[PDB]
């Protein structure tokens, strides 16, 4: 849908800046984590459900576009929404809650100032 | 005469023939006029520029500039040489002639010569008085050699103002560039930075007085090669149309999966067609131009398309 | 000739063993780095490594002129790396993540 | 009796069919008998393993499965259905017997299921007492289903003594996976560590034991997908020829780039051929191995072939 490539276009906008979906789950994510006594903890879960619930949009947004009929415009692009689809799955379960590198080259360069 | 379209100028896997042909569709459909072939890691483009190419290569490049001139697609064909290249021996710039000779006779009719991320060897010490001097001798040289093409670009050092030294009005190397560098070769500038997040009217009017004319901006708005986990699906924006009547073309170097490109090219060609006849953002809106590339990409998707 | 691709094949050994004409290279340039009559033995050093660093690119090149550019054009980008390091080193000797990063950042890691 | 050969199993851009035909060519050649299909980014492979073969793909497995045939090699295919099956659902089970049905209509005889680089989801938690569990249930029902093919293959989660909880002889998870997986599937082993330096003798004795049945390697040796600026054009080194009449087979996942596996290929063959008919270095030198491979490897170059 329409809906559907809004949502995926403000996950993968500009170089500095983030779409206003993108930029909204940004910010609810940060202030969840920034957040018998006082009755603010209505506000916190009635926020997170919510925000469970946009996770939980977005990853069936994720499912609908491997669906698609152009297997062509996917194959580009689905490496980028398979490691979003992990983050968002993580960030959902959390509100819920080589090293010898370069080779020769690299060995050299260790030996060298810059 | 105002050159809009893609340059493919990326590192990584550079696009496929089939692709590169599908882009022409693509261009003249929305109304799109240029593409410069610049593959950063097509061997035959910097690496290997001395090698020349063979009969399956010709064959291909020959069937690739066929397409875009059918297509109404402007094809520049670019060449990178500074790497490696010793500005002072006769048998470099006859190699260069050798090889433009055989682009040629491909059928392609405009060029371009690259001396962008490239310190000068003993013999062009002796020879040139400095580096924009090197470059502005051996790009003359080539475009006088080559019939004096219509369409003659040439991407400085010092491209952005980021990379003039000690500034943009003051730059020795663009004083030279601007001065020395024949009035029929364009050069190409991608704004205050690399990727630049706007780029301001008065930014270009200070760099047109020292280069001595008006630039063709080579867009790394939508580049995505410098970090393997980003993309870039959003619009055209931070460059006024006010720009239009200021510039003698926009190549946009977009992300290096071509089918990601969509929305970069659709809104480029918007942005362009909302002021394609200039004066000396009111006319565009991002946000809009988004709007009605994801309206027209939707239905894409919607279409079988085997891998 | 054979003792290009057994040098070839000595700096793009194993990995977690160089090959002997990578691993002696490295040692004798971390020895010249570890040096300033005792004199003459650190500038004939340095002058055989500097030969040895001139031979290396002359390998380098040899190779970018072979006639089989498939075989080339599959590992030249690895040739092209080391043979711009061993150029500044003998040059040496003569002297962000997008959304899902902005996101992944502010997760228990 | 013994799978000798190459795993195309490396993260990174996957052989075009000609370098696959030449790669089958190059392995009878050298006396050596299998090829696993294993390309981590072929998204029919891994990320989209649901999805079924469109006419053209199923037409040139059809050939490289036919070519295969041609160079008396075996041609094993693999799937990973592992980052996201549901283990208890049988529409998952129906859909890897239709996508591995597919594959056998192509001319495939030989199969794999791989297991490694992969919490259990709620449903898989009623039905299976543990992950080892609900992995063997789906592989044997696939490799019945499949006619109790010769050659299948198995890859465990646990594949190297590093990745076993908490130790390898201890492990519940190989315990179970030796007890409970039929016999006639084979399981993969990468030695001590993902990238072994040596694999001991004693090192696949400690693994037969758990597991119940000799091992097929998958040798990481010349694997370099995992650093950018790392190529291995050494010799085949650290595993003794005595591992021969302890194995049921070595498949390689040399480097990415296919030129560069020369010889990775050529010294593995040299081993061998080494001490194909044992006991259950003396035979082999990977020094000696590796003058012979660049000494075949040195005429090649001179051979003109155009990119």
């Amino acid at each position: 849908t329409l809906e559907d490539l809004q949502l995926l276009a403000d996950l993968f906008y500009l170089p500095y800046e983030h779409g206003p979906k993108g930029a909204q789950m940004l910010r609810e994510f940060q202030w969840l984590r920034a957040n018998k006594d006082s009755e603010k903890i209505e506000e916190w879960r009635s926020r997170a459900a919510k925000f469970e619930e946009m996770c939980g949009l977005v990853m069936g947004m994720f499912t609908r576009l491997s669906n698609c009929a152009n297997r062509t415009i996917l194959y580009d692009m689905y490496s980028y929404v398979w490691d979003i689809k992990s983050i968002m799955s993580m960030v959902k379960s959390f509100v819920q809650w080589w090293a010898f590198r370069g080779g020769l080259a690299g060995e050299f360069q260790r030996l060298l100032p810059i | 005469r105002f050159l809009c379209g893609v340059v493919e100028g990326f590192y990584g896997r550079p696009w496929v023939m089939e692709q590169r042909k599908e882009l022409f569709r693509r261009l003249q459909k929305w109304e799109l006029n240029t593409y410069l072939y610049a593959p950063k890691d097509d061997y035959k483009h910097r690496m290997f520029w001395r090698e020349m190419y063979s009969v399956e290569e010709a064959e291909q490049l020959m069937t690739l500039i066929s397409a875009a001139r059918e297509y109404e697609i402007e094809f520049i064909y670019a060449i990178s040489p500074g790497l490696d290249i010793t500005f002072s021996n006769p048998k470099e710039v006859s190699t260069l002639k050798r090889k433009l000779d055989q682009v040629s006779q491909f059928g392609c009719r405009s060029f371009a010569l690259l001396f962008d991320d490239i310190n000068m060897c003993a013999a062009d010490k002796e020879v040139f008085s400095s580096f924009a001097h090197a470059q502005v001798s051996i790009t003359n040289e080539i475009y006088q050699y080559l019939g004096e093409p219509e369409t003659f670009l040439f991407c400085p050092t010092e491209y952005c103002g980021t990379f003039c030294y000690p500034n943009v009005s003051q730059s020795p190397y663009l004083r030279t560039v601007g001065e020395k560098l024949l009035p029929g070769i364009e050069v190409l500038w991608t704004g205050p930075k690399v990727v630049s997040k706007e780029i301001p009217v008065e930014s270009i009017e200070e760099v047109s007085k020292i280069i001595k004319r008006a630039p063709v901006i080579w867009d790394n708005i939508h580049a995505n090669d410098y970090d393997q986990k980003r993309l870039f699906l959003g619009p055209y924006k931070g460059r006024s149309t006010e720009l239009i009547p200021r510039l003698k073309g926009v190549l946009t170097n977009p992300n290096c999966e071509f089918e990601a490109n969509y929305v970069a090219i659709h809104t480029l060609a918007t942005w362009y067609k909302s002021n394609m006849n200039g004066v000396r953002d009111v006319l565009y809106s991002p946000q809009m131009a988004l709007k009605l590339a994801l309206t027209e990409w939707l239905q894409e998707f919607g279409v079988p398309h085997q891998y």
